[PDB]
C-alpha cells in the first residue's frame, strides 16, 4: 500500500508508530525493510 | 669541550627530566564516549 | 538477467527471438545450429546472445517479497 | 553407443565430486570436530575437584551442539541468512550433561548450556544442510554458495586451511660450515617440544635440547638409553664397513675418557647437568634424577618403560647425520610435499577449544571455591547455576578468536595470527577461491630461496597455476580439482597387524639390523626389519585397497635409504588414480556403464578395488602413465584425467597448455577479480562493497573444469566480438579500444553497491539517538542539503541521491557521557546532529534500507547505495587469457572495420601482446569462439585435450569463413579494402575491479595529520602523494634547488619558526624563554618537520643548537 | 563559535566539495582555518572496589542475558551508592543487586526481581531488604513502575507451543489490559497475573499446558 514499510517473510504492508517496536505486528520475525517512496523519479536513459 | 656552555660531564646523567611538549604527544582524537586514547609518552612520563 | 534488446555489435533486435527460441526449442525439438538459422539471425554477432546469455531473472525470483 | 575406454574415465571426477563434495576439506574436518572432539576434550577432563570439602565431585558426561534429544536437527535456530543482516553470529548453542555433588542422596544431572559455538554454513548442524532449492528460498539463500564459511559479528569470514612443517617426524639438513643439524620435532596433547641435534665440532657431537642445560655426547645418551654394550654403538649406527668405521668411533672415543655404565652413573652425568625442577619435587634427585628425561626429554614419541625403542629410535637418527658428514647430498631438504603437512579448521578450531573450556573449568573451580570458603549453614547450594554467570569465555572469547585471529594458547604458549579472512565476494570464482587457498606460515625470514620455488613433486596434488604476489610473511597455493587431505586414522591395529605379517619385534632382532633388508617404519619409528621387503609391501598394499585400514596408512619402499614406510599420520595430501593390474586397468569399461547408470557412483570402486588414493610418497615409488594409449605391464596406476591438476581457479583458462605458465598465474591471479553476478540471492543480500554486471553471458568455450564448479550459472564476463588489429594509435602496449553505440547498448555495465551501517545505541544517561529530521524551511520543502529524505527522517528507497547530501539523519545526545543523575526535569532533549554525509564523485541511488535490532537490543539502521558505472575510458579489461589492459579512446561505431555481413568487432586489440607474451591459446580460443556460434554449439576446450583444432576449419570452410581465422575487412575511415587480413571472433573479456571512477585521486591543500603536519594518506581520508628518499633523490640529479624548497619546503609545510640567534633554541612570537629576551630572536621558516624534530631531540636530552648568519654580505 | 574576521556573521560552513575542507562564512567569504588539522589512529582503595565492581557486576549481568550496555548504567548508580557510604556494611551480593535492578527498571525491561535472587542462597527478602532500603538513602521515587506487557514476552519465548502464541500474546495482553480496568490487578505479584492471563488465553487459543510448565 501507501504506508511505511515491509517485513522481511511476512511482506506485509507494516506502518510504525514513533519509537514504538522494532517488530513487525503480524510475524514475530523481526528486520524490516523500507517500501518503496510513491514519489517521482527521474533517469534518462542512454 | 668546556667553556662551560654545558659545564663539564655531570649533565649526562639525568637529573631534571625534559617534559616534551603536547604537540609532539597530541592526545588521540577525544572520540564519541570519554575515554581518549593516551599517546605513548604521555603515560610513560606520567608513571615516571 | 534478461536478453538483451540489442546485440553488441549489429543493433539488430535480439530482445524477441529468445523466447521464441526456447520456445521454438522445447517443443519442437531440433537442434540449436538449425534453430536459430530458420529464426533468423545469420550473422553471428547477433546470434551469440540468444545462443549465450544464461537468463538469471528466474533464478532471482525465487527471492520475491511474497513467496 | 559403447562408450570409449579413452576419455570414459572422465565420467569419474564429477562422480566423485558429485557425492563427495568439492569443498569437503573444512566441512569433514569440521563435523569430525563436533561429532568427535568433544567428546574426547571432556574425556579428557571431566572432572574438576577443588581442594576443600572432600566430598565434591563435577562430572562431565556427554556433549552435544543443539541437539538436546529433542529432535535430530534443533527444533529451532536462526536463519543464516538473515542472520547475516543483523551483525549476529550465527550459532548452536552446546549442551553438557553434569553430575553433581550437592546434599545428601542427590549425584543428579541435567541438559545444560555452556555457551554457543559458530558452526559453520553447510555443515552438519547447519539449517541449510541438506535443503532442496525449496527451503532454499524460505530461507531467502543461495543454492550455489559452496559453503565451508563461518559467520560471526555479521561479517563474513573464513578459516584459512593452514600448512604445517612435519610434526615428530625426522629431518637431516647440512649447511656451510655448521655440520649438519639433524631436527625431530614432536608434539601430541601436551607439551610441543623441538629437539635439536648436531655436531658441536670436529667429528665431537652433541644433543642440544634446552630441558637440557648444554649438551651431551651422543655416546653417553645412547649409552643411558639402554644400550650398555658400547662398541655395539658402532655396529648399529654405523654399519658394517663402508667408510662410516672410522667417522664416528672418533666420537666414541671421548665417552671411554670420562665414565661409563648407565646402571647408575651414566645416566647420572645427564641429570646432573640438566636443570632444576623448580624447588618441590626436587627430591628425584637420584641416580634416577634423569630417568625421567631419557624417556620424556622432548620425545613423547616413544616414551613407555624399558628403554630399547627409544634408545634405537635415537640410535637409527645418530646415523642419518653421519651419513651426510660421510657426503652432503644423500639428506632431505625441506620442500616436497611429503615433508609438510597440511591442516584443516578440525583440528585448530579444538586446539582452540580445549584451552578456552580448559580455562573455564580452572575458574570455574575457583568460582565454587567462594561459595565452599566460608560455611553457612550446611554449605550445599546447588552449586551448579553459576555455569551461566561463570561462562562465555568459552563463547564471546571464541568469537573473539574466530573473527580477529588472534589465537592465544596458553596451554603450547604459542601464538599464530592472520589465520582467517573475509571471505571476498568479487566472484563465484572468488567464492571458492578464498576457500581452498593453502596459507603457508612460518618461512623464518625471506632470505633463503628455499621455501619458494614450485616443486615438481607438486605435480597435479596442488594447483600449478597460481602463486601471487602477496607472498609477504608466507606462501599462498590452491589445492588441485582431485585430493582428499587425509584424517587421523589409528594406530594400535597397524601396529599389531604388522606383525602378524611377520614382522619381528625389535627386541627380538639381532642387533645387528642395517645389514639386512631395510626396516619397517611406523611413523618415522623402527619397528622390524621384516625379511623380504618387496613381498611384503605388495601384500599389504593388496589389503589395503580391498579389505582392511583403507584411504591414508599409505606404503612405499626405498633403496638407497634402506627402509620401508608405513604413515598413518592425519594431516595429509592424497589423491585418486586407477590401479592397473598387469597391462589393463581394473575399469574393464563395462564398470562405467554400470557406473553412469547410477546404482555405483564413487567410494565403491575401494570396495570393488579399482582405484585409491596415493601419497607423494607412495607415488613417488609408484609408477604412473598419463594415457591408457600408452601402457607398459611395468606400471601401477594411470592418472584418471590430467587436467585435475590445474587449480578450480585455474581450470577457466581455455587450452591453457598452449601458453606459457606465468599467463596462467596472472589469470589465476586475475580472475577472481572478474566482476560477475556472485549468487542468487544477490540482490537480497547487503554487503560492504559488491560489484556486479549487468549482462553476463557464458563464456563460448567452456571446460570440462567449468561445467563441474557450476561456472557457467553464474557467469562473470561479456562476451565480445573482437578484431585483432592495430588502429587510432591509442593501442600499443595491452591498451584496448572500446566502440560507443555497443558500450552504449549494454555492453560491459557495471553496477556497484556499498553499505553504510549505523548503528544506534543507547546511553547510561538513557537517552536514545535519535533519527529525527526533515527541516523544510520557506513554504513546504526541505533545503536542498537535506531533500533526499521523505518524513521519517531516514533515507528512503529509489530516489537520486548527489554528493553533499545525507541519505541518513543522524543526531547523538549532547550530555551522553556526562554523569546519571536522580534529578531531571525538563531537557534531556538537546541533541547534537552530526548526520553521515553522501561523499563521492558521482550520483548514485538508495535502493533498500533496513532498520533492525541487533543481537543485544540496539537498534540498528543499515542502507546500501548503488550506482551503474558505463565502461569509462580507463578501465583494466582481461582476455581470461593474460591480457591485462585498459581500454584507449572510445571510437563511435561508424569507425573501425566490419566486413561483408555488417559487424562491428566491438573490442578491438593490440595484436603485438601476443608474440612477446608468446601466448597462442587465445589465439586459438577465437578459432574454436567462431566455429562455435556457427554450429551452435558451445564448443570444449581444456587442459591437454578440448575439441581438435584441425575439424574447427572443416566447420567454418563450408559456412564460408577462412579456413584460418583471418577475414577481410574495411577500414571505417576510408572504407577501402584493409590492405591486410584481420582475424577475429567471439572471445570472451571480463571486466575487472579497479574501476577508474574510484581510483583518480587529487588535493589541493586538505587535512594534515596532528602529528607531522603534513598531509595525510591515501584516498578515502583525503589527498595527497609521496616523495620517497628513492625518488627524492631524481631531482638533485636534475640538480634543482628551487624545485625542491618548492616541494619539500613550502608546498608541504611552510613553517615560521622564532629563534634566538644567541644561545641558538626555538620560541614562541618574541621569547627566547631560555634566556629571557624578547631582543635576539630572528624570524625564519623551516620544515615543520625539522622542527618537530627539534622538539623531539631537544625533550630527548640533547640540544641541536643552531647557529646563524645572514645571508648578504658574506 | 567564532566570528568572521571581516564580514562579523556567525555561520560557518565547511566545504567538502574539493578535498580542501576548509571552513568558511556564507557571509563575505573569508576563510576562517585553512588546512583542517585533524588527528588520526594508580594506588586507590577505590580503584580495586570499583573496578572489582565492574568485574562482579559485569558477573551476573550476561547471566541474565541483560544489555551489556545497562551494567554501565547501573555501575554508576554503584558509584553513586558507595558515595553516601550506603554499600559499607552489607552483603556485597544484595548491594549490588538492588544496583543492577533498579537499573534494569529504570528502562522498563523484563526481569523480575524473584528471577533475579535465585543466583543465589539468598530468599528473595535481603535483596526486598536491600532494594527497598537504598530507595530512601539515594533519593528516587517515580520511575520504577512495573507493568504486566513485558512479562508476557520473556515468558512467551521460554512457553514453546509454537507461532500461534503471537497471536496468543496480541490475544492475552488485551485480556490482561481489561483485568487491570477490571480493578483485580493491583495488590498482586505481576507475575502471577502474568501467568495467569498467558494460562487464559493459552486455553482459549485450545492448546493444553499444566499448571507446573507455566510457572516453571
Ligand atoms: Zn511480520
Ligand atoms: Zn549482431
Ligand atoms: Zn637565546
Ligand atoms: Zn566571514
Amino acid at each position: 500500500a501507501t504506508l511505511k514499510y515491509i517485513c522481511a517473510e511476512c511482506s506485509s504492508k507494516l506502518s510504525l508508530s514513533r519509537t514504538d517496536a522494532v517488530r513487525c505486528k503480524d510475524c514475530g520475525h523481526r528486520i524490516l525493510l523500507k517500501a518503496r517512496t510513491k514519489r517521482l523519479v527521474q533517469f534518462e536513459a542512454r | 669541550d668546556a667553556t662551560v656552555p654545558s659545564g663539564r660531564p655531570e649533565t649526562y646523567i639525568w637529573r631534571y627530566l625534559p617534559a616534551p611538549p603536547v604537540c609532539i604527544r597530541p592526545s588521540v582524537m577525544m572520540q564519541d564516549s570519554p575515554a581518549s586514547n593516551e599517546d605513548d609518552l604521555t603515560v610513560k612520563l606520567t608513571e615516571i | 538477467m534478461i536478453v538483451p534488446v540489442r546485440c553488441f555489435s549489429c543493433g539488430k533486435v535480439v530482445g524477441d527471438k529468445w523466447e521464441s527460441y526456447l520456445n521454438l526449442l522445447q517443443e519442437d525439438e531440433l537442434d540449436e545450429g538449425t534453430a536459430l538459422s530458420r529464426l533468423g539471425l545469420k550473422r553471428y554477432c547477433c546470434r551469440r546472445m540468444i545462443l549465450t546469455h544464461v537468463d538469471l531473472i528466474e533464478k532471482f525470483l525465487r527471492y520475491n517479497p511474497l513467496e | 553407443d559403447e562408450i570409449n575406454t579413452a576419455q570414459d574415465k572422465w565420467h569419474l571426477l564429477p562422480a566423485f565430486l558429485k557425492v563427495k563434495g568439492l569443498v569437503k576439506q573444512h566441512l569433514d574436518s569440521f563435523n569430525y570436530f563436533v561429532d568427535t572432539d568433544l567428546k574426547k576434550i571432556i574425556k579428557a577432563n571431566q572432572l574438576i575437584l577443588s581442594d576443600v570439602d572432600p566430598e565434591f565431585y563435577l562430572k562431565y558426561v556427554d556433549i552435544r551442539v543443539g541437539k538436546k534429544s529433542s529432535s535430530s536437527t534443533k527444533d529451532y535456530l536462526t536463519p543464516p541468512h538473515e542472520c547475516r543482516l543483523r551483525d549476529m553470529t550465527y550459532s548452536a548453542p552446546i549442551y553438557v550433561d553434569i553430575e553433581y555433588t550437592r546434599g545428601r542422596n542427590i549425584i543428579m544431572h541435567k541438559d545444560v548450556e555452556i555457551g554457543r559455538m559458530p558452526i559453520m554454513l553447510r555443515s552438519n548442524k547447519c539449517i541449510l544442510y541438506d535443503a532442496d532449492e525449496s527451503k532454499m528460498a524460505k530461507l531467502n539463500e543461495c543454492p550455489l554458495d559452496p559453503g565451508g564459511y563461518f559467520i560471526v559479528n555479521g561479517t563474513e569470514k573464513v578459516i584459512l586451511v593452514q600448512e604445517q612443517l612435519s610434526k615428530n617426524r625426522i629431518i637431516v639438513e647440512a649447511d656451510e660450515k655448521k655440520g649438519i643439524v639433524q631436527a625431530s620435532v614432536t608434539s601430541s596433547t601436551h607439551e610441543r617440544k623441538s629437539k635439536t641435534y648436531v655436531i658441536t665440532k670436529n667429528g665431537k657431537i652433541y644433543l642440544k635440547h634446552n630441558s637440557i642445560a648444554e649438551e651431551i655426547p651422543i655416546a653417553i645418551v645412547l649409552k643411558a638409553c639402554g644400550i650398555l654394550s658400547d662398541l655395539e654403538i658402532m655396529q648399529l649406527v654405523c654399519g658394517n664397513d663402508s667408510s662410516y668405521q672410522d667417522i664416528f668411533a672418533v666420537n666414541l672415543e671421548e665417552s671411554s675418557k670420562l665414565d661409563i655404565y648407565t646402571q647408575q652413573q651414566a645416566l647420572e652425568y645427564i641429570g646432573a647437568k640438566v636443570k632444576t625442577m623448580r624447588r618441590q619435587k626436587l627430591t628425584i634427585l637420584q641416580e634416577g634424577i634423569e630417568a625421567i628425561a631419557t624417556t620424556v626429554i622432548a620425545h613423547l614419541t616413544v616414551e613407555a618403560l624399558d628403554f630399547r625403542e627409544k634408545a634405537l629410535y635415537i640410535a637409527m637418527m645418530t646415523r642419518r647425520v653421519v651419513m651426510a658428514m660421510y657426503n652432503p647430498k644423500m639428506i632431505d631438504d625441506r620442500d616436497y610435499v611429503g615433508n609438510k603437512r597440511l591442516e584443516l579448521a578440525g583440528q585448530l578450531i579444538s586446539l582452540l577449544f580445549e584451552d578456552l573450556f580448559k580455562k573455564f573449568n580452572n575458574d570455574f573451580k575457583l568460582s565454587i571455591d567462594k561459595v565452599l570458603k566460608k560455611p553457612n549453614r550446611a554449605m550445599e547450594y546447588d552449586a551448579l547455576l553459576s555455569i551461566n554467570v561463570h561462562s562465555n569465555n568459552i563463547t564471546s572469547g571464541l568469537n573473539r578468536a574466530i573473527s580477529t585471529g588472534n589465537w592465544s594458547l596458553k596451554r603450547f604458549k604459542m601464538e599464530r595470527a592472520g589465520v582467517t579472512h573475509v571471505l571476498s565476494r568479487l566472484s563465484y570464482i572468488s567464492a571458492l577461491g578464498m576457500m581452498t587457498r593453502i596459507s603457508s606460515q612460518f618461512e623464518k625470514s625471506r632470505k633463503v630461496s628455499g621455501p619458494r620455488a614450485l616443486q615438481p613433486s607438486q605435480f597435479g596434488m596442488l594447483c600449478t597455476a597460481d602463486t601471487p604476489e602477496g607472498e609477504a610473511c608466507g606462501l599462498v597455493k590452491n589445492l588441485a580439482l582431485m585430493t582428499h587431505i587425509t584424517t587421523d586414522d589409528e594406530e594400535e591395529p597397524i601396529k599389531k597387524l604388522c606383525y602378524v605379517l611377520g614382522v619381528e619385534d625389535i627386541t627380538l632382532i639381532d642387533s645387528a639390523s642395517l645389514h639386512l633388508n631395510y626396516g619397517v617404519y611406523l611413523n618415522g619409528t623402527l619397528i622390524g626389519s621384516i625379511r623380504f621387503p618387496t613381498k611384503f609391501v605388495t601384500q599389504f598394499r593388496h589389503l589395503r585397497r580391498t579389505g582392511k585400514v583403507s584411504e591414508f596408512i599409505s606404503i612405499y619402499s626405498n633403496s638407497h635409504q634402506m627402509a620401508v614406510h608405513i604413515a598413518t599420520d592425519g594431516g595429509r595430501i592424497c589423491r585418486p588414480l586407477i590401479i592397473v593390474s598387469d597391462g589393463q586397468s581394473r575399469v574393464k569399461d563395462i564398470h562405467l556403464r554400470k557406473l553412469l547408470d547410477g546404482e555405483l557412483d564413487f567410494d565403491d570402486f575401494l570396495k570393488l578395488g579399482l582405484v585409491e588414493y596415493l601419497d607423494v610418497n607412495e607415488e613417488n615409488d609408484s609408477y604412473i602413465a598419463l594415457y591408457e594409449k600408452d601402457i607398459v605391464p611395468s606400471m601401477t596406476h594411470l592418472e584418471i584425467e590430467p587436467f585435475t591438476i590445474l587449480g578450480a581457479v585455474a581450470g577457466l583458462i581455455p587450452y591453457p597448455h598452449h601458453n606459457q605458465s606465468p599467463r596462467n598465474t596472472y589469470q589465476c591471479a586475475m580472475g577472481k577479480q572478474a566482476i560477475g553476478a556472485i549468487a542468487y540471492n544477490q540482490f537480497k543480500r547487503i554487503d560492504t562493497l559488491l560489484y556486479l554486471m549487468t549482462y553476463p553471458q557464458q563464456p563460448m568455450v567452456k571446460t570440462k573444469t567449468i561445467e563441474l564448479i557450476d561456472y557457467d550459472k553464474l557467469p562473470a564476463g561479456q562476451n565480445a566480438t573482437v578484431a585483432v588489429m592495430s588502429y587510432s594509435g591509442y593501442d600499443i602496449e595491452d591498451a584496448l579500444v572500446l566502440n560507443k553505440s555497443s558500450i552504449d547498448r549494454g555492453f560491459g555495465r557495471c553496477e556497484t553497491r556499498r553499505k553504510t551501517t549505523t548503528v544506534l545505541k543507547r546511553y547510561a544517561n538513557h537517552t536514545q539517538d535519535i533519527i529525527g529530521g526533515m527541516r523544510v524551511d520557506e513554504n513546504g520543502d526541505p533545503i536542498w542539503q537535506h531533500q533526499s529524505l521523505g518524513p521519517d527522517g531516514l533515507g528512503e528507497v529509489g530516489m537520486k541521491v548527489q554528493s553533499g547530501q545525507i541519505y541518513i539523519n543522524k543526531s547523538v545526545p549532547t550530555n551522553s557521557a556526562d554523569a546519571p543523575n536522580p534529578n531531571n526535569v525538563n531537557v534531556q532533549t538537546q541533541y547534537r546532529e552530526a548526520p553521515v554525509i553522501y561523499r563521492g564523485p558521482e550520483p548514485s541511488h538508495i535502493d533498500q534500507v533496513m532498520m533492525s535490532v541487533s543481537d543485544n537490543d540496539q537498534a540498528l539502521i543499515k542502507v546500501l547505495l548503488r550506482q551503474n558505472r558505463r565502461p569509462e575510458l580507463g578501465d583494466k579489461f582481461s582476455s581470461r587469457h593474460g591480457q591485462k589492459g585498459v581500454c584507449g579512446i572510445i571510437v563511435k561505431q561508424e569507425d573501425m572495420p566490419f566486413n561483408d555481413q555488417g559487424i562491428v568487432p566491438d573490442i578491438i586489440m593490440n595484436p603485438h601482446g601476443f608474440p612477446s607474451r608468446m601466448t597462442v591459446g587465445k589465439m586459438i580460443e577465437l578459432i574454436s569462439g567462431k566455429a562455435g556460434v556457427l554450429n551452435g554449439t558451445l564448443e570444449y576446450g581444456t587442459c591437454f585435450g578440448g575439441s581438435k583444432l584441425e575439424d574447427m576449419s572443416k566447420i567454418l570452410v563450408d559456412q564460408g569463413f577462412n579456413y584460418s581465422g583471418k577475414d577481410m575487412l574495411y577500414s571505417g575511415i576510408t572504407g577501402e579494402c584493409l590492405q591486410a587480413y584481420i582475424f577475429f571472433g567471439p572471445i570472451y573479456y571480463q571486466k575487472l575491479k579497479h574501476m577508474v571512477l574510484d581510483k583518480m585521486h587529487a588535493r589541493a591543500r586538505g587535512p594534515r595529520a596532528v602529528l607531522t603536519r603534513q598531509p595525510t594518506e591515501g584516498r578515502s581520508r583525503d589527498g595527497g602523494l609521496r616523495l620517497g628518499e628513492m625518488e627524492r633523490d631524481c631531482v638533485i640529479a636534475y640538480g634543482a634547488s628551487q624545485l625542491l624548497l618548492e616541494r619539500l619546503m613550502i608546498s608541504s609545510d611552510a613553517f615560521e619558526v622564532d629563534v634566538c640567534d644567541k644561545c641558538g633554541l626555538m620560541g614562541y612570537s618574541g621569547w627566547c624563554t631560555t634566556c629571557k629576551s624578547a631582543e635576539n630572536i630572528i624570524k625564519m621558516t623551516i620544515p615543520y618537520a625539522a622542527k618537530l624534530l627539534f622538539q623531539e631531540l631537544l625533550s630527548m636530552n640533547i640540544a641541536p643548537r643552531l647557529r646563524l648568519e645572514d645571508i648578504f654580505q658574506q | 563559535m567564532p566570528v568572521c574576521k571581516n564580514c562579523h556573521g556567525t555561520e560557518f560552513e565547511r566545504d567538502l566539495s574539493n578535498a580542501n575542507n576548509d571552513l568558511v562564512c556564507k557571509a563575505c567569504g573569508v576563510v576562517s582555518e585553512d588546512n583542517p588539522i585533524v588527528s588520526e589512529v594508580a594506588l586507590e582503595s577505590r580503584e580495586a572496589t570499583l573496578n572489582n565492581a565492574r568485574r562482579k557486576l559485569r558477573a551476573v549481568s550476561y547471566a541474565l542475558h541483560i544489555p551489556e550496555y545497562i551494567t554501565d548504567a547501573a555501575f554508576q548508580w554503584y558509584k553513586l551508592a558507595l558515595a553516601n557510604n550506603f554499600v559499607q556494611g552489607r552483603r556485597s551480593q544484595n548491594v549490588i543487586a538492588s544496583c543492577l535492578y533498579v537499573a534494569c527498571r529504570k528502562e522498563k525491561t523484563h526481569h523480575m526481581l524473584i528471577d533475579f535472587s535465585s543466583r543465589l542462597q539468598v530468599s528473595v527478602y535481603s535483596i526486598g531488604a536491600t532494594f527497598l532500603k537504598m530507595v530512601k538513602k539515594l533519593h528516587i521515587t517515580e520511575l520504577p513502575l512495573a507493568d504486566p506487557s513485558l512479562f508476557i514476552q520473556h515468558f512467551a519465548e521460554k512457553l514453546d507451543l509454537a507461532d500461534k502464541k503471537i497471536k496468543v500474546v496480541k490475544d492475552a495482553v488485551k485480556l490482561a489490559q481489561r483485568m487491570s480496568k477490571d480493578w483485580m490487578f493491583e495488590g498482586r505479584r505481576p507475575a502471577g497475573i502474568a501467568g495467569a492471563c498467558i494460562l487464559l488465553a493459552c486455553r482459549m487459543n485450545n492448546l493444553r499446558r499444566t499448571h507446573t510448565e507455566i510457572v516453571a
